């Protein structure tokens, strides 16, 4: 069955976390990690992000009715925080 | 009913 994982990523020097996103309310699909860049922040945090993970919470925010572009905005905005850390709750099988 | 090509974004 599915389970949740809390993933905390700090972006690299170029402001990148190292993963690709698909999905959003306008895409008729959940938010899904479509690619992990090997050895990037998303690939080397503990626990690490995985391809196929479904993102359900972004820095405490429920994203179930947000568009792809709105979600991308939320992720980039994590880089302006006090620590500039992205905290994802994802769902995995 | 219909489905456009889905966007993918690198972050
Ligand atoms: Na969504």
């Amino acid at each position: 069955d599915s389970y949740l994982v809390l993933i905390r990523i700090t972006p690299d020097e170029d402001g990148k976390f190292g993963f690709n996103l698909k999905g959003g309310v306008d895409q008729k699909m959940p938010l899904v990690v479509s690619r992990i860049n090997p050895e990037s922040p998303a690939d080397t945090c503990i626990p690490k992000l995985n391809e196929g993970d479904q993102i359900v919470l972004i820095n405490g925010r429920d994203i179930s009715e947000h568009t792809h572009d709105q979600v991308v905005m939320f992720i980039k905005a994590s880089r302006e925080s006090h620590s500039r850390e992205l905290a994802l709750v994802i769902r995995r099988r | 009913e219909r489905l456009q090509r889905r966007r993918e974004t690198q972050v």
